[PDB]
């Protein structure tokens, strides 16, 4: 018998590979529902 | 196209039991990115 979870060992003395690494996933879907977001639209000085 | 469009107007009246004759056009009050196929509606009133 085992409990299904165990903690992760991360310490300030560890070398590369054992050290803690953060992960972010930017899950998204495209072209079904209505859109709400884009990257930036730049602009330039008001020429006349 | 998955957006909602709200248009409105307000005008004062002196009218007793029917809509004003004559004319105006509603302005777009706000637009909302809702994404729902709509088939029925309800209204909320005070009590
Ligand atoms: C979110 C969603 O599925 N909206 C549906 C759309 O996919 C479908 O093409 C259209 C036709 O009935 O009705 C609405």
């Amino acid at each position: 018998c085992y409990f299904p979870l165990q903690s992760y060992g991360f310490q300030p003395t560890y070398g590369v590979g054992y050290q803690p690494y953060r992960v972010v996933v930017l899950s998204f879907e495209l072209l079904h529902a209505p859109a709400t977001v884009c990257g930036p639209k730049k602009s330039t000085n008001l020429v006349k | 196209d998955g957006y909602f469009k709200i248009y409105s107007k307000h005008t004062p009246i002196n009218l007793v039991r029917d809509l004003p004759q004559g004319f105006s056009a509603l302005e777009p009050l706000v637009d909302l990115p809702i994404g729902i196929n709509i088939t029925r509606f309800q209204t909320l009133l005070a009590l």
